RNA sequence: CGAUGUCGGCUCGUCGCAUCCUGGGGCUGAAGAAGGUCCCAAGGGUUGGGCUGUUCGCCCAUUAAAGCGGCACGCGAGCUG
RNA sequence: GAAUGCCGGCAUGAGUAACGAUAAAGAGGGUGAGAAUCCCUCUCGCCGUAAGCCCAAGGGUUCCUACGCAAUGGUCGUCAGCGUAGGGUUAGGCGGGACCUAAGGUGAAGCCGAAAGGCGUAGCCGAAGGGCAGCCGGUUAAUAUUCCGGCCCUUCCCGCAGGUGCGAUGGGGGGACGCUCUAGGCUAGGGGGACCGGAGCCAUGGACGAGCCCGGCCAGAAGCGCAGGGUGGGAGGUAGGCAAAUCCGCCUCCCAACAAGCUCUGCGUGGUGGGGAAGCCCGUACGGGUGACAACCCCCCGAAGCCAGGGAGCCAAGAAAAGCCUCUAAGCACAACCUGCGGGAACCCGUACCGCAAACCGACACAGGUGGGCGGGUGCAAGAGCACUCAGGCGCGCGGGAGAACCCUCGCCAAGGAACUCUGCAAGUUGGCCCCGUAACUUCGGGAGAAGGGGUGCUCCCUGGGGUGAUGAGCCCCGGGGAGCCGCAGUGAACAGGCUCUGGCGACUGUUUACCAAAAACACAGCUCUCUGCGAACUCGUAAGAGGAGGUAUAGGGAGCGACGCUUGCCCGGUGCCGGAAGGUCAAGGGGAGGGGUGCAAGCCCCGAACCGAAGCCCCGGUGAACGGCGGCCGUAACUAUAACGGUCCUAAGGUAGCGAAAUUCCUUGUCGGGUAAGUUCCGACCUGCACGAAAAGCGUAACGACCGGAGCGCUGUCUCGGCGAGGG
RNA sequence: GAGCUAGCCCUGGCCAGGGUGAAGCUGGGGUGAGACCCAGUGGAGGCCCGAACCGGUGGGGGAUGCAAACCCCUCGGAUGA
RNA sequence: UGGUUCGUGGAGCCAUGGGGGAAUCUGGGCGGACCACCGCCUAAGGCUAAGUACUCCGGGUGACCGAUAGCGCACCAGUAC
RNA sequence: GGUAAAAAUGUU
RNA sequence: CGCGGGGUGGAGCAGCCUGGUAGCUCGUCGGGCUCAUAACCCGAAGGUCGUCGGUUCAAAUCCGGCCCCCGCAACCA
RNA sequence: AGCCUACGGGCAGGCGCCGAGGGUAGGGCCCGUGACUGGGGCGAAGUCGUAACAAGGUAGCUGUACCGGAAGGUGCGGCUGGA
RNA sequence: CGGUGAAAUGCGCAGAUACCGGGAGGAACGCCGAUGGCGAAGGCAGCCACCUGGUCCACCCGUGACGCUGAGGCGCGAAAGCG
């Protein structure tokens, strides 16, 4: 049947975005965590 | 004049559209001081605040001119009676020969092609605004205003009607539709006559998608729930209530008064 | 109880005898036929339906007879549910 | 040495199950170290409202070519969506952006919040919506509405030429709209042809024949032509469209009333440009030439697409802003704008490829899921159905043998027909169209496809309407009658209701436990109670704010009951709610009688009784479609039996109507009656209702149901009771 | 975290083909005028049959599956909630 | 009401949200209710090094480890997945 | 007259 | 078998807790009223308090044991 | 494919329509019967009450509606077969 | 206070009945008024206006036998009752 993940660029970058990251003060320290992780990637990689 | 069905298919021998003979030519409306876009919503930012609304056909806000002191002895012609789906009542476009064009709610019996018009002056027919210290002690009016200028907002409803009953210095006594008597200030504006398409009680919608027509959504009896949701709910088959009746917030729902009792307005009511 | 799946049916049986029938026998208030009761005997046989989930039971039409029980109230790594 | 311990390695099951739809394979010839699996040719099979083409999303090199087979491929592999390398995506006109707005997001002003932050008018963002200028062919191994060819357009900017008061984000018009059914005329698409153009072919008994086979097109400015959509023209007067208007609006007499006329599309026709089969010959995986100077014509069917903003009907009353036209404001009237021509300028992103799938979502080359358009022909009444088949694409990436049990998926059967069984579960029967014919009941619609029947193919003759053609031929759609022919059988294959009688529940269509429950549960129109006079009640939120609602008692919220019909009895004692400016009680506070602690005292500090003190509670009333409740023991009548009647006790009042062994009845398989040969089920009754009962509704009710129970007819491998055959294992 | 699912808001799209023939119009009849009755026209409907599409009733298969909900036959809705 | 050892305790002191609401040396706070005596401070404005805490970074040292250990990573690791 | 009220039963 | 309540004149009910004395209504009996009955009026009678025991000076009353009656409970697999 | 006497004929035979009747299916009318149930009538001298006839001790009757063991009671309007 | 043959329930010191003044609301129309009138019956009663029917008289003017009854049908039809 109908899986979990149907893809959507619009979607996957509006939800997990760098900007929508900035907006709230949640997503800012989602972004510091990763910074202090060493993540290569601190948002999904989007095209 | 209500339209009755045969019964040819089921939930149209009890199905009942009402009369659109007072309708005149006019199924398209006017524009530009005339309908607005209408936003749908069944809740507030975020949540739901009315349980039980959406669907429903789309509707576009038909501006009505509820304040009619904007032309104080500026004569109207009525020129159409539209449909107004926003509205039990019906709604009656004017051209001023002022120049203007403007829906005021359509009074019982008010037919095309008729001079009114609001004021002071303002001569006792169907129809005319005037303040209430000006019109005769015990015609129906409508359309009336609570406090001066603020717009009208009583009986506004299709077929309904408030009496006046009497005069006591600045106020005036009103019968409400409700059968309240209530004491309104004299310089508010009512519109002489009942509302008209009194008619409205009797519509029978027939089946279940009419009222999905309108936007009612269908509604769950909370004896149809779980103790969770709902007080009525739980309980192994239809228990009977199990408690002195209450809304899905707890507060009873059987003669429990919510009126704030330290209303200032509450010394200008006098009955029910 | 770090699992022994429970009634009933179906399929498949096997065993016990304190035997339903068939076989042999004593007594009879056994004339004969047909019974009663008891002893020997398990070699084989022990029907088809209506009702009910039923085991059982009660009916219908028969029959030489329509036997009782055990095997985790036999049998769900065989089935039904 | 153990922790169903952790990590890693290797055994066992085991050469066992499996190798992923039962759409299907065989041969020849190449290549090669190595071929069932790669290439080619012939034959066979499968899809063909797709298993074929074109888009969108997603995927991101998978595209093309060259060299290759370690691993990936459920086998092999010389092949590949795989490894190395190289090549490939060309736009003023397609899509998106230098255009607009919707929901929603954001948000100068402003309001709010311990902080973080939450709202919020204008604005801005926001798109498959509005707006907007390219059609047909040809080329590459791989791109084209992008490059090339022909024809045609759109913006700007600079020039001269001719017109006009020009002129804004401001005013107005327009943009601009539903659902359902539809008229006229075209187009797309399709069919036929004695006509036109063709390489060729007479096979096996016959045929040189209006023979067979193949093909008879596409785009195309201005200009006409045919359909069609939009719209009145003046004159004044004018307070409104938040400044101004000659515009719009509203009045008023004049002329039109029509599309006459202006425009604006669509479709033909059009200068000219392009394509062009079968078959044959070849050298490639893929194409190329000839056929051809190709012909390029006539009929008929015809849309759900076009003319579009068409028409009619209906209620549930059917987006916004910009572009566009017009109007005037500052300002400007050497400017500026409109029209025509000329030259110049025309940027950013995507363009490969897969795309109902081996490239997307499912860990897989997974029998799953995935939005829009084209989707041909013939026959079956119709059709996107069903069978076959064009174009096109495939034979599903293990095969070869055998012909056991057993399993799956099928086929058939003697005699019996439900004896099977929880149950006719399953499988059969019936099955489409036409024509007869059709019950109780009923809300007069229905029930109804009731039930039960008959006809159905083919040839010949005669004959009635239409549509396109001119009133005719032809081509097409519908009919009627008569006479015959063949077979076991004529919707001869495939697609295609078994029916009736009777109860239970729910009125009905609908909704639900995604993944064991689709129902009698939920919902539902409808009925009643109750709240709510508007800054409403209620809801979310600390607030602001917002929903309700841009609503106003015919409205909104809450609760129950659930169409409709006839009805919904008694109890306010307890609980709840409603109503009572008395009284009792009652907290902070007021009040100070009186007392205490210290001081040499003025004083300073503690407690502190009367009394005045709200809601709430107590008290008095009311209220059942508010929470709820609706009796016990005795005796009695011309035979028993029973008790209309009575006595007594208790309660706040003591179950009325209507139903009743019921979805409710323990004893119980109650007892009669019916169906049966036989009936713990079913139906109709009796009432001794353990333990029905009136809006947690009562009793009924036509129609309705993948609900539940009972019966009968038809039919059958369900069974007696099995047997044989098929295919995949 | 609402790219699954539940609801709603904005905006687009889809629903082959057959049946049944409500209102209303037109004409006739009727009346003092009506109601009303016939025809023809008309095409209404949480209408009927049935594909796409959305579902998931009964049975069989499947059960280390093709599949962590599948497949075949059968079945419900299919202009509307 | 909070803070202090202090949980209403005899509950001061220090801060406070609400109500009343002064004084400028004969002024005011405190010394654990309160009063008296004896004493200590001088509130309702602000700044102020050093000694103190920590280790992303550099160095030294180790009765610290030695690729299942030592950081998750000795190896292009916050990577592949 | 337009104008007021009293408690069972009895064989044929 | 469990828990709770009950048995009192002929019928139906009190009185039992807090031992000393048994009351109410209807009925029965006797007498009135009536022609006669019922209704009504005036009198009167009637109870081993289910039994068997023991507590006490003393038991309907308190305690136990049996016999009946009413109500509830009898669950999970 | 038979037989004939006068044969472009007849008989037998064959095909066909109607066809008594039988079969299947569905309606209509009528009769008998049926657990149980309703009310009617006559019966032995039964039980309960007093409705009506006298102002029958609430004038009576009546159509309708509701209620009650039962006659009946009451509401609305009517009647004189009462004052 | 109500109420009756008499009482009782009930209402009332929470300020009733009785009284005055004001306000709302519905239904029925005293006196006239009766053995009266009208109408086909049922039935019709304050007053005003509009719309409308039947009928009586006088004049003897016009038509000129047009008449009477009426199975059905159609319409009206107190009160109670139903939506
Ligand atoms: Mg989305
Ligand atoms: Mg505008
Ligand atoms: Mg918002
Ligand atoms: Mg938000
Ligand atoms: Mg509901
Ligand atoms: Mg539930
Ligand atoms: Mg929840
Ligand atoms: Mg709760
Ligand atoms: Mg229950
Ligand atoms: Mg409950
Ligand atoms: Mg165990
Ligand atoms: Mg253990
Ligand atoms: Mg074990
Ligand atoms: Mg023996
Ligand atoms: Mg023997
Ligand atoms: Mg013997
Ligand atoms: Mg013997
Ligand atoms: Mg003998
Ligand atoms: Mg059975
Ligand atoms: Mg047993
Ligand atoms: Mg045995
Ligand atoms: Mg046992
Ligand atoms: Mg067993
Ligand atoms: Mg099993
Ligand atoms: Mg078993
Ligand atoms: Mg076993
Ligand atoms: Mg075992
Ligand atoms: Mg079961
Ligand atoms: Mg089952
Ligand atoms: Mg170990
Ligand atoms: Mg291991
Ligand atoms: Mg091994
Ligand atoms: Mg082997
Ligand atoms: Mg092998
Ligand atoms: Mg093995
Ligand atoms: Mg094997
Ligand atoms: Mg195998
Ligand atoms: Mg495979
Ligand atoms: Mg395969
Ligand atoms: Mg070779
Ligand atoms: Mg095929
Ligand atoms: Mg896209
Ligand atoms: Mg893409
Ligand atoms: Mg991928
Ligand atoms: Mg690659
Ligand atoms: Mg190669
Ligand atoms: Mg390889
Ligand atoms: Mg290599
Ligand atoms: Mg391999
Ligand atoms: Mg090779
Ligand atoms: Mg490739
Ligand atoms: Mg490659
Ligand atoms: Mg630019
Ligand atoms: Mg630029
Ligand atoms: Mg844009
Ligand atoms: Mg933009
Ligand atoms: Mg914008
Ligand atoms: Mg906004
Ligand atoms: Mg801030
Ligand atoms: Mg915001
Ligand atoms: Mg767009
Ligand atoms: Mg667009
Ligand atoms: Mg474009
Ligand atoms: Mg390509
Ligand atoms: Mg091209
Ligand atoms: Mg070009
Ligand atoms: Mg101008
Ligand atoms: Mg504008
Ligand atoms: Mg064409
Ligand atoms: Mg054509
Ligand atoms: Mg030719
Ligand atoms: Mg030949
Ligand atoms: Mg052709
Ligand atoms: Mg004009
Ligand atoms: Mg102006
Ligand atoms: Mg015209
Ligand atoms: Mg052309
Ligand atoms: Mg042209
Ligand atoms: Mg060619
Ligand atoms: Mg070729
Ligand atoms: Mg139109
Ligand atoms: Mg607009
Ligand atoms: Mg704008
Ligand atoms: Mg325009
Ligand atoms: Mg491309
Ligand atoms: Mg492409
Ligand atoms: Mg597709
Ligand atoms: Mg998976
Ligand atoms: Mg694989
Ligand atoms: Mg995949
Ligand atoms: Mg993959
Ligand atoms: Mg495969
Ligand atoms: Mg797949
Ligand atoms: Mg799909
Ligand atoms: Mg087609
Ligand atoms: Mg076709
Ligand atoms: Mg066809
Ligand atoms: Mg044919
Ligand atoms: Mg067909
Ligand atoms: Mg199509
Ligand atoms: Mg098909
Ligand atoms: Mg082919
Ligand atoms: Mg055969
Ligand atoms: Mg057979
Ligand atoms: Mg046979
Ligand atoms: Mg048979
Ligand atoms: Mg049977
Ligand atoms: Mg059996
Ligand atoms: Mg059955
Ligand atoms: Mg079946
Ligand atoms: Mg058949
Ligand atoms: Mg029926
Ligand atoms: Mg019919
Ligand atoms: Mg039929
Ligand atoms: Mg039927
Ligand atoms: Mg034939
Ligand atoms: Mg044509
Ligand atoms: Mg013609
Ligand atoms: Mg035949
Ligand atoms: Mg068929
Ligand atoms: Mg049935
Ligand atoms: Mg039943
Ligand atoms: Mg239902
Ligand atoms: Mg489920
Ligand atoms: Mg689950
Ligand atoms: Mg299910
Ligand atoms: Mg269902
Ligand atoms: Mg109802
Ligand atoms: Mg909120
Ligand atoms: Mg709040
Ligand atoms: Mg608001
Ligand atoms: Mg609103
Ligand atoms: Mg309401
Ligand atoms: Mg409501
Ligand atoms: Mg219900
Ligand atoms: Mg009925
Ligand atoms: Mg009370
Ligand atoms: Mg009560
Ligand atoms: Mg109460
Ligand atoms: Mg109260
Ligand atoms: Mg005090
Ligand atoms: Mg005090
Ligand atoms: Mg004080
Ligand atoms: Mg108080
Ligand atoms: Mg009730
Ligand atoms: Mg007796
Ligand atoms: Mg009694
Ligand atoms: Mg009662
Ligand atoms: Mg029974
Ligand atoms: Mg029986
Ligand atoms: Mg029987
Ligand atoms: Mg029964
Ligand atoms: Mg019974
Ligand atoms: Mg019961
Ligand atoms: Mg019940
Ligand atoms: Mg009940
Ligand atoms: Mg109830
Ligand atoms: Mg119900
Ligand atoms: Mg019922
Ligand atoms: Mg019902
Ligand atoms: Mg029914
Ligand atoms: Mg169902
Ligand atoms: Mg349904
Ligand atoms: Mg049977
Ligand atoms: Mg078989
Ligand atoms: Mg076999
Ligand atoms: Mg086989
Ligand atoms: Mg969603
Ligand atoms: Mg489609
Ligand atoms: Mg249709
Ligand atoms: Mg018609
Ligand atoms: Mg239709
Ligand atoms: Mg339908
Ligand atoms: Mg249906
Ligand atoms: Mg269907
Ligand atoms: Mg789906
Ligand atoms: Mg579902
Ligand atoms: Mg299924
Ligand atoms: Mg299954
Ligand atoms: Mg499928
Ligand atoms: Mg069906
Ligand atoms: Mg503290
Ligand atoms: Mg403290
Ligand atoms: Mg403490
Ligand atoms: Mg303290
Ligand atoms: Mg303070
Ligand atoms: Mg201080
Ligand atoms: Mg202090
Ligand atoms: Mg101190
Ligand atoms: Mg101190
Ligand atoms: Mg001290
Ligand atoms: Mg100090
Ligand atoms: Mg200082
Ligand atoms: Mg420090
Ligand atoms: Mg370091
Ligand atoms: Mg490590
Ligand atoms: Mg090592
Ligand atoms: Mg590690
Ligand atoms: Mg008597
Ligand atoms: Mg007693
Ligand atoms: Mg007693
Ligand atoms: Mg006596
Ligand atoms: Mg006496
Ligand atoms: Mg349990
Ligand atoms: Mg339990
Ligand atoms: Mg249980
Ligand atoms: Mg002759
Ligand atoms: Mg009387
Ligand atoms: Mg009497
Ligand atoms: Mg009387
Ligand atoms: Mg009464
Ligand atoms: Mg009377
Ligand atoms: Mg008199
Ligand atoms: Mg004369
Ligand atoms: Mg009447
Ligand atoms: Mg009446
Ligand atoms: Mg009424």
């Amino acid at each position: 049947m109908k899986r979990t993940w149907q893809p959507n660029r619009r979607k996957r970058a509006k939800t997990h975005g760098f900007r929508a990251r900035m907006r709230t003060p949640g997503g800012r320290k989602v972004l510091k965590r990763r910074r202090q992780k060493g993540r290569w990637r601190l948002t999904p990689a989007v095209r | 004049a209500v339209k009755k069905f045969k019964p040819y298919t089921p939930s149209r021998r009890f199905m009942t559209v009402a009369d659109f003979s007072e309708i005149t030519k006019t199924e398209p409306e006017k524009s530009l001081v005339k309908p607005l876009k209408k936003t749908g919503g069944r809740n507030n930012q975020g949540r739901i605040t009315v349980r039980f609304r959406g669907g429903g056909h789309k509707r576009l806000y038909r501006i009505i001119d509820f304040k009619r002191w904007d032309k104080v002895g500026i004569p109207a012609k009525v020129a159409a009676i539209e449909y107004d789906p926003n509205r039990s009542a019906r709604i009656a476009l004017l051209h001023y020969v002022d120049g203007e064009k403007r829906y005021i709610i359509a009074p019982d019996g008010l037919q095309v092609g008729q001079q009114v018009v609001a004021g002071p002056d303002a001569p006792i027919q169907v129809g005319n605004a005037l303040p209430l210290r000006f019109i005769p002690v015990g015609t129906v009016v409508h359309a009336v205003e609570l406090e001066p200028k603020k717009g009208a907002k009583l009986a506004r409803a299709a077929g309904t009607s408030a009496q006046i009953q009497g005069r006591e210095g600045d106020y005036v006594i009103l019968r409400l539709p409700s059968g309240e008597l209530r004491k309104v200030h004299g310089e508010c504006y009512a519109t002489v006559g009942a509302v008209g398409n009194a008619d409205h009680k009797n519509i029978v919608l027939g089946k279940a998608g009419r009222s999905r027509w309108l936007g009612r959504r269908p509604h769950v009896r909370g004896a149809a729930m779980n103790p969770v949701d709902h007080p009525h709910g739980g309980g192994e088959g239809r228990a009977p209530r199990g408690r002195p009746p209450a809304s899905p917030w707890g507060w009873q729902t059987k003669g429990l008064k919510t009126r704030k009792r330290r209303k200032p307005s509450s010394r200008f009511i006098i009955a029910r």
